[PDB]
């Protein structure tokens, strides 16, 4: 019989970097309110 | 305007709705990702213990 000890199975693990990960970054755009006095569209009319 | 009013060629990219969809608009205008992905790491070290 022979022993396992010098030749026993090896298990394995990463080494997961998630520890230091960046994240993932949603964009929104900052739109020109509408709330705040901003211009509109000068419709004109005609006085006869 | 429903789905169905759509044409059918223009039914194979995105279909913004207004107003619902406006920033979502300006976002696909400016042509700029609304999510921005993190950099591809490395592949992480790889560790093996006995057993």
């Amino acid at each position: 019989v022979r022993e396992p000890g010098s030749q026993a199975c090896l298990a394995i693990d990463p080494l997961v970097g998630e520890e230091g990960g960046a994240a993932v970054a949603k964009l929104e755009p900052h739109l020109q309110p509408r709330g705040q006095p901003a211009p509109q569209p000068l419709h004109t009319l005609v006085l006869a | 305007a429903k789905k169905e009013h759509v044409p059918t060629w223009l039914q194979n990219t995105h279909v913004y709705s207004w107003p619902k969809n406006k920033k979502n608009i300006l976002l696909r205008l400016l042509r700029e990702e609304e999510f921005v992905a993190p950099p591809r790491g490395p592949l992480p070290t790889l560790q093996v213990v006995p057993l």
